[PDB]
């Protein structure tokens, strides 16, 4: 059972700390803030069942926000074959990749 | 124990289950259990001797290792999700992690090895709230959590349950073992039922929080903790025993009683979900529990009994101890049946 | 998915500010009075597209805006301002409290040179409003269409047929 | 994932089995138990910071704040199995075997 | 004296916030440039490393949103020397 | 009610001054009048910045720059 | 740069606690209508020297142990512990300057139990572990008294920044509006480092008397590096002097002849009374002390709402 | 080797809880869990949580392991030991080695091998953490929560002095 005294009685108890997308101090984001709130905007009142289908890709940026598998995926990919040409020798880094540009700002 | 603090202890203890009950945070799911176990540990040391010590620390080693498992499932809940719903989990892995710490706070097999004992050590006050009211919050959070667990660990679960509640009692002579293989076994009744009907889950609970609630009232009215000591009763109170009968008839499931009222639905509910030979060998193994109950009642309840002299004394003095809604729990633990219907009111 | 569209080099190549922060933290007041509009529109312009690359030629205003105060400033009063934020260069925390006479006289020569008026405690922190010509972003957050929501409950509540319909109970 | 996600659940499992199936010290399991509950601080804590979610900054305290009070539980009881024994003796605890 | 001197120090902080405030949108300008530099330097780096690898898109975006995401700190400081590495990742948490 | 309260001062002043902060620090933020401007320093105090509103056309009280006079004000804090 | 910083930072501890001992065999003397030593040295100065060298080439007990590396790692952790308790110090500024240096003196002072606790472990007399558990529940008592008087003063600070609390006390002391908390403070500093009236390691045999001059002068003088440290802690924290941001020698002179003042005052009052039963001060933390800080906490939560004199954040 | 220094924190960690949980003692075992606590504390430092850190030192170690510790002294006065402990740390050396020659590994999740310098955000909070807002959040946004923790410590209090009364 779930008796839902918190809607019942219009009281907020633990509402808040339940989503990153609610009313933080001093209005700070959460890092995954915009893709929490389209998962949440696109899942809203269609049920579950219906949610895990129908909110499929707004659910796997969000995951994917929150745990960067595919970026980390990319990034190993990139400086694996980095490395890969390093060691053949058949690139050079760019003096702005190597530390001797003195940076923008 | 000074009464106002057994009432405040009493009311911390209720209000961990409703802290688990109405909460929407998984932390304060977590904080109820907490409470509801620091609070329950001084119930179980009500009398002061070291079963009683050594119940309580089995207890709170389950309770605690139940705990960390609990907040485990809610922490990679939040990895995989990034919020804190008491809804559906989004791993099967936190499924799996809380579908066992819900059974570790339950006392469902493989983790039904501190039940027998715990309920064993501490008084029957104090068994009837372990297993009556620490059952409300963890069936709780399975009826919340059902969209995400998984069939084959909850049915393992509760088969398993259901034969180790079975094949445990059949071996018992105390009573309080007795009601803890019992409680074994209805636990894997709820929870074979959970993902197909849950409101058939509520209704074994009622129905099974009734039947326990009348048969340790009784044990209390009468102050028989052995099966040899309720042999004792028909010599003091003849109509004890009746009671003793009729409800320990309705525990293992005969008609037309009402504590055959659940298991037949959720048979009802079973074969819809096309299971049939689940249902079939789930009530097989009840009909073993049943079984030791109609010997527990046959040999031990209904043929009367050689007595003691001091009971003629006994005689002499009529009972003052306060059975709290004895009559009204022994109606309702055995006359419901016809009013089955009213499990509509549990949707 | 799609390629991630990126702005070239010559898109980002605006003449840097290239001053420090206590240059910039002594001169901060002023900067708020007197470059207000060109910051507003771009901050306007980047909590409303949501996205920095909608946000560059604005943001190049603000770097125009900002070269053009601090040439004002060294045209006119470069020895008292650079006495003032020597001052508050010296301090670890930067205070504005430990250089009040260096700040006088900064705000002194800028008031007599250029007629500017710093700010009072509570101006720079208020809601301003900003007319701009850009259009309102119809979608800032590129959501696609909501699911559309399960049927709602009509009609009048009419018994139950024939009771339960539970196998034998008439009720 | 993370990698450091990884070594914290394998903390957290090494104490659970460290908890499960020794038979020793009754300290010693509690001293298992607060290890499982020093590896969910540290993995709450990595999590919550990481995701920059600042409403859940003072969940950790919770998990520790009621755990180590369930910690203080605990040592009452194995206290009260030090007043009966003499020893944390876990195979003292077999009186409810019958 | 506390009730004066902390007033005192409220209207200080009010004062510095302010003087954040009216910097903030020059340090957002400078900030966003900063990264849409690095990013492009990135891809410029990526398209240049990335054309051995059969079947692979330079900048593909790994979301199936359109809108913008900001930039992880492995994808900014993903191709640079452990100096500025380091600097960028454990600088505030080791200063001082 | 004084001899009591004399009774507990010759006995135990330390409770007797214990529970009489306790008491003053309980009671007399709902008898200060100073209690009000605390909470108006707490919300001046600005911690984000002040993101403008787009000018639809009707908002007068909504000021146009930091200098203009109309919008909230600090003076009641440089005052006090 | 950093490691000549940490050097004359920690060098200059252990030379201040060598000559904290003649400071106080000195002003013992002259309270005691006798002299100090003043052979040794002239006016004894060389005798903190003739001490250390005489310890340091005595024969060490190495005993029968419960534990041989918890025997080593006492003198380690309390030397490590009475050093890194003045890092984040402001005289006027901070070798680390971190944001919760308050917080963590505290906890790294809750540490250093664990000296007192493993100093019990090693040495097999059960009487010496008995002592070591009197003696830690006597510093655990008072850390929570340490815990509650600091929050209430932070209260006025504003933050847990220890060099912050100059800024605060730049008009006034802090000893003004909080003297009952500077002197529940002060005393129960007075019982965090084992000191007297506060002293149960002499008489009715302490947890250190296993120890015989090789570990024991080390331990000596760990525990003398605290008391200097929280003297200057309460230096900061309720005498807090003037600082002229272009001449900090102006604040280190002031601060430094303030903690000298009050290592003196604690000198001058072992000198001066009998020391407490061990109920005697328990009965004072739980019973006069607690309910007073609890107080007072409640009056530094409420009192800077009640006057709008809530202090800055940063 | 500096880049990866919580991943070297984290090692040291795991390597800490099976120098515990072999558990030759509860004395040893109180000294492992004690520098597991500084270890795993030092990766919470380093990701910015400063005042959980904190709460790591203050609370656990020096709060919660001194009772531990002192339990340990006043009530409670090889081979199985010692081979859980090399076989979880065989075990874990194993585990680095796959994931440093892989940078890829599955257990139980897929983990990545690189650091986790990478997965970090490049913004800055202004002039406050924003962890010390929010553990600031539990008297303002946090009410119930300090209702039911405030009262189940008093109910720890209350429930301490029964059960260790014996009466
Ligand atoms: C809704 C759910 C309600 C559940 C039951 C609530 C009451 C019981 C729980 C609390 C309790 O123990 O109270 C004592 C309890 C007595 O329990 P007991 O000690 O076991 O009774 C043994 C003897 O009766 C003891 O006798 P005595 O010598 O002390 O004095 C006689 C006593 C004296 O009575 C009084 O003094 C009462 C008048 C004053 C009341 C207080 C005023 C202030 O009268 C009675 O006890 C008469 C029987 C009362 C009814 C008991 C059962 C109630 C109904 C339970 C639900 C049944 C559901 C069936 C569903 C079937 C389909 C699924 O109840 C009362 O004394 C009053 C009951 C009032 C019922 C109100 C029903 C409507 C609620 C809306
Ligand atoms: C203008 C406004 C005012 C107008 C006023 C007009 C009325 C004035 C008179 C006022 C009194 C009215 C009485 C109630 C209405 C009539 C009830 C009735 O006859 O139901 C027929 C009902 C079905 O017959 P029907 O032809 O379909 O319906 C004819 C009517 O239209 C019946 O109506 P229906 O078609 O709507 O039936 C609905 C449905 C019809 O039922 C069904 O659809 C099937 C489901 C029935 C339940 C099956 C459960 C089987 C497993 C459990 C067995 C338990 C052990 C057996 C009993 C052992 C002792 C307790 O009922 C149920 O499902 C409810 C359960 C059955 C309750 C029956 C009433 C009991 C009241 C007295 C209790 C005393 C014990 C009675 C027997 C208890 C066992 C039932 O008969 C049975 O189920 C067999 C049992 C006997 C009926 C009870 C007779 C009541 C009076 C008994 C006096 C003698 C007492 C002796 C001492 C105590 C016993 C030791
Ligand atoms: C930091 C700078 C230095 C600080 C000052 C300290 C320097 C001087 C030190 C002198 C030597 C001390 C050696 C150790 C002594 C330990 C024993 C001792 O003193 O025990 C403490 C004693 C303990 O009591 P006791 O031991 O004397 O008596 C026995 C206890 N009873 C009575 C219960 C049987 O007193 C205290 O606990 C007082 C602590 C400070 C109280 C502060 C009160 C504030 C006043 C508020 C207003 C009150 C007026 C009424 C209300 C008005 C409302 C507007
Ligand atoms: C004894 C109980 C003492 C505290 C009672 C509530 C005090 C209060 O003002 O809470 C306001 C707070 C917060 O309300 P608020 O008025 O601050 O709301 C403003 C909105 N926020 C918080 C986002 C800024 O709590 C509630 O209103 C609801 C939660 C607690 C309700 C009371 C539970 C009592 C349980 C007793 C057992
Ligand atoms: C969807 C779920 C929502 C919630 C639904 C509601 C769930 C209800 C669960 C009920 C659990 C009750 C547990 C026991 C009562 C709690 C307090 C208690 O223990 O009272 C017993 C009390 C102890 O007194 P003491 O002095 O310690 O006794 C020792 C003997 N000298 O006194 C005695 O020992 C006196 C002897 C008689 C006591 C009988 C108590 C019966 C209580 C159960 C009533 C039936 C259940 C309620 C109805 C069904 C609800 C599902
Ligand atoms: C409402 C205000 C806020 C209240 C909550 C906050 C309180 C802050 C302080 C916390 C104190 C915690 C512990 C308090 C325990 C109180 C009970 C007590 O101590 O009773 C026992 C005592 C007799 O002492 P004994 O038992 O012998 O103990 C050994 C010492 N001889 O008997 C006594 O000492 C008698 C104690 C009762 C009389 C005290 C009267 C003080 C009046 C001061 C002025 C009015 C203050 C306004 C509030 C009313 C307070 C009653
Ligand atoms: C038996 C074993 C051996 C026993 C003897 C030796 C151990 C005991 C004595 C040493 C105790 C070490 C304590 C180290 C951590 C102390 C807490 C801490 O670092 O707080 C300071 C600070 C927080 O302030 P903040 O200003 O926010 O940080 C800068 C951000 N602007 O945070 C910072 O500045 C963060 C700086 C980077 C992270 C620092 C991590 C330090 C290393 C981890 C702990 C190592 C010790 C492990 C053992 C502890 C004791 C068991
Ligand atoms: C740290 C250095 C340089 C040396 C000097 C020194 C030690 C070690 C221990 C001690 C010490 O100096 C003094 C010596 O004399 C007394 C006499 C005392 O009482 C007569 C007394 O009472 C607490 C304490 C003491 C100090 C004490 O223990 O190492
Ligand atoms: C000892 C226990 C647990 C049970 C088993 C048992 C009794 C009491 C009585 C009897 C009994 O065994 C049964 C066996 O088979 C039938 C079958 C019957 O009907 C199918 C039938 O009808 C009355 C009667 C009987 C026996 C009978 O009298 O208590």
């Amino acid at each position: 059972p779930f008796f839902d005294v918190q809607k019942k009685l219009g009281v907020d108890l633990d509402h808040w700390m339940t989503i990153q997308s609610a009313e933080q101090p001093h209005r700070i984001p959460a890092r995954c803030h915009a893709f929490e709130k389209e998962w949440i905007e696109c899942a809203h009142g269609i049920g579950s069942i219906r949610a895990e289908k129908e909110c499929k890709i707004e659910f796997e940026d969000f995951r994917e926000c929150l745990l960067r598998q595919k970026t980390m995926k990319r990034l190993n990919a990139i400086k694996r074959q980095r490395d890969k040409l390093i060691k053949e020798g058949k690139y050079t880094p760019p003096p702005h990749h190597s530390g001797q540009e003195d940076l923008r700002p | 124990m000074n009464p106002i603090i057994l009432i405040i202890i009493l009311m911390t203890v209720m209000l961990g289950t409703i802290i688990v009950m109405i909460s929407t945070h998984w932390l304060l799911i977590w904080i109820g259990f907490e409470m509801n176990m620091l609070a329950i540990i001084p119930i179980m040391m009500k009398k002061h001797n070291p079963r009683a010590t050594e119940a309580s620390t089995k207890y709170f080693l389950t309770q605690s290792t139940a705990s960390m498992l609990l907040m485990m499932a809610i922490i990679i809940n939040l990895m995989f999700s990034g919020q804190w719903t008491v809804m559906k989990l989004f791993n099967p892995m936190a499924s799996m992690l809380m579908t066992m710490a819900l059974a570790m706070k339950l006392g469902m097999a493989p983790f039904h090895f501190w039940v027998p004992e715990v309920t064993q050590g501490i008084p029957l006050s104090s068994g009837l709230i372990l297993l009556t009211w620490q059952k409300l919050a963890p069936m709780s959070v399975l009826y919340q959590i059902l969209p995400s667990i998984n069939l084959d660990l909850i049915l393992t679960l509760s088969i398993l349950s259901i034969t180790i509640g079975g094949w445990g009692g059949l071996n018992q002579t105390q009573l309080r073992k007795i009601m803890a293989y019992s409680s074994i076994a209805h636990m894997g009744w709820m929870t074979a039922v959970l993902l197909y009907n849950p409101t058939m889950t509520l209704l074994n609970l009622i129905i099974y929080i009734i039947m326990t609630s009348t048969m340790f009232t009784l044990f209390m009215a009468n102050s028989t903790t052995t099966t040899l000591s309720l042999s004792h009763t028909w010599n003091k109170a003849p109509i004890m025993t009746i009671l003793v009968l009729i409800t320990l008839l309705s525990m293992g499931g005969l008609p037309p009683l009402s504590g055959f009222m659940p298991k037949w639905m959720i048979i009802q509910e079973m074969t819809k979900n096309d299971s049939i030979i689940l249902p079939t060998l789930m009530a097989i193994t009840a009909l073993l529990n049943l079984y030791f109950y109609m010997r527990l009642t046959y040999s031990t309840a209904l043929t009367m009994f050689p007595s003691t002299n001091n009971m003629k004394m006994k005689w002499q003095f009529p009972t003052t101890k306060r059975m709290t809604l004895l009559p009204t729990m022994t109606v309702l633990s055995t006359m419901l049946l016809p009013l089955t219907p009213i499990l509509s009111i549990l949707e | 998915p799609g390629i991630v569209e990126l702005p070239s080099l010559e898109d980002l190549k605006v003449q840097e500010v290239k001053v420090s922060s206590s240059v910039l933290k002594a001169a901060a007041h002023h900067y708020g009075a007197q470059c207000d509009k060109p910051n507003k529109e771009f901050m306007l312009c980047r909590w409303e597209e949501k996205d920095p690359r909608r946000c560059l030629e604005e943001g190049k205003l603000v770097n125009q805006c900002a070269l053009e105060f601090f040439r004002q400033i060294k045209r006119h009063c470069a020895e008292p301002f650079t006495e003032y934020w020597t001052c508050i260069d010296y301090s670890g925390l930067q205070l504005f409290r430990r250089c009040r006479k260096e700040q006088a006289q900064f705000d002194k020569c800028v008031l007599d040179k250029l007629g500017w008026v710093r700010p009072d405690l509570g101006e720079l922190s208020k809601v301003t409003k900003v007319k701009t010509d850009r259009p309102l972003p119809e979608n800032p957050y590129h959501s696609r269409a909501r699911p559309e929501p399960n049927p709602e409950v009509e009609g009048d509540l009419k018994p139950a047929r024939h009771g339960s319909r539970l196998f034998f109970w008439t009720m | 994932m993370s990698l450091v996600y990884m070594n914290i659940m394998m903390a957290f499992t090494v104490s659970l089995t460290g908890l499960l199936m020794y038979r020793s010290h009754l300290m010693s399991s509690l001293l298992c138990l607060e290890g499982m509950m020093l590896s969910l601080f540290i993995l709450a804590t990595l999590m919550i910071l990481n995701s920059h979610f600042t409403l859940a900054s003072m969940m950790p305290i919770i998990l520790l704040v009621f755990a180590a009070c369930e910690a203080a539980l605990g040592l009452s009881l194995l206290v009260m199995v030090s007043n009966t024994y003499g020893t944390d003796y876990v195979q003292n605890l077999n009186l409810l075997q019958c | 004296s506390m009730m004066r001197w902390n007033r005192e120090r409220r209207r200080l902080q009010i004062e510095d916030f302010e003087a954040r405030i009216a910097l903030m949108p020059l340090l957002q300008a400078e900030k966003d440039r900063r990264v849409l530099q690095m990013l492009r330097e990135n891809l410029e780096e990526e398209a240049t490393i990335m054309k051995d690898v059969p079947g692979w898109k330079v900048g593909e975006s790994v979301f199936h949103t359109t809108r913008w995401v900001t930039p992880m700190m492995g994808e900014l400081y993903g191709l640079r020397t452990g100096e500025e590495i380091l600097s960028s990742t454990y600088g505030f948490i080791w200063y001082t | 009610v004084a001899a009591f309260l004399k009774n507990v001062w010759a006995k135990e002043p330390v409770l007797v001054a214990s529970f009489a902060i306790a008491g003053l620090a309980v009671i007399l933020p709902t008898l200060s009048p100073y209690t009000k401007y605390s909470l108006m320093i707490n919300r001046a105090t600005p911690y984000n910045y002040p993101v403008p509103l787009r000018d639809d056309g009707n908002m007068p009280d909504v000021p146009s720059h930091p200098q203009d006079p109309q919008g909230p004000s600090l003076e009641w804090l440089k005052r006090l | 740069m950093f490691m000549i910083n940490v050097l004359t930072l920690i060098i200059p501890i252990l030379l201040a606690v060598a000559f904290l001992t003649l400071v106080e065999r000195k002003v013992l003397g002259y309270m005691q209508f006798r002299k100090g030593p003043n052979v040794v040295g002239p006016y004894g100065l060389l005798q903190p020297i003739a001490d250390a060298i005489k310890l340091f080439i005595k024969e060490p007990l190495r005993p029968a142990t419960s534990s041989i590396s918890m025997f080593i790692l006492a003198p380690i952790l309390a030397l490590t512990l009475a050093l890194t308790m003045w890092i984040p110090l402001p005289m006027p500024y901070p070798l680390i300057n971190m944001n919760l240096g308050v917080l963590f003196m505290l906890a790294m002072s809750s540490l250093a139990v664990y000296s007192i606790l493993w100093s019990g472990w090693a040495s097999n007399s059960k009487y010496a572990l008995i002592g070591a558990l009197r003696a830690v529940a006597q510093t655990i008592s008072y850390e929570v008294t340490l815990a509650i008087i600091l929050l209430s003063v932070l209260l006025m600070n504003g933050s847990f920044t220890l060099s912050t609390l100059i800024i605060t006390q730049e008009q006034v002391w802090l000893i003004f509006p909080a003297w009952p908390l500077a002197m529940m403070w002060f005393i129960s500093t007075l019982a965090e480092t084992n000191r007297a009236p506060f002293d149960l390691t002499e008489g009715e045999s302490g947890f250190n008397v296993e120890y015989a001059a090789g570990p024991f002068a080390l331990f000596f003088m760990a525990e003398y590096a605290n008391i200097i440290m929280m003297n200057i802690f309460t230096t900061t924290l309720f005498l807090g002097a003037f600082h002229n941001p272009y001449m900090p020698e102006l604040y280190t002179i002031n601060f430094t002849i303030k903690s000298l003042l009050l290592s003196i005052t604690f000198l001058w009052i072992r000198a001066s009374y009998p020391r407490f039963r061990y109920d005697q001060l328990m009965h004072l933390l739980w019973k006069n002390f607690l309910p007073l800080t609890l107080a007072l906490c409640m009056w530094h939560v409420s009192l800077p709402i009640l006057l709008s004199s809530i202090p800055p954040q940063t | 080797m500096m880049t990866y220094i919580v991943f070297i924190l984290s090692i040291i960690f795991v390597m800490g809880f099976v120098g515990f949980s072999s558990k030759p003692s509860p004395i040893y075992g109180g000294l492992g869990l004690i520098v597991s606590g500084g270890v795993g504390c030092g990766i919470v430092l380093n990701f910015g949580g400063s005042f959980l850190g904190l709460m790591v030192f203050l609370i656990y170690l020096g709060g919660m392991m001194v009772v531990f510790g002192y339990t340990t002294a006043m009530a409670t006065e090889n081979k199985v030991v010692l081979g859980t402990f090399i076989t979880g740390l065989l075990m874990e050396f194993l585990m680095v080695y796959y994931v440093l020659k892989d940078k890829e590994v599955e257990i139980v999740f897929k983990f990545n091998g690189m650091g986790d310098w990478v997965i970090y955000d490049t913004g800055d909070s202004g002039f406050f953490s924003e962890e010390a807002m929010g553990i600031a959040a539990l008297y303002s946004y946090g009410t119930w929560l300090v209702i039911v923790t405030g009262w189940s410590l008093l109910i720890g209090v209350v429930v301490i002095m029964e059960i260790t009364r014996g009466n």
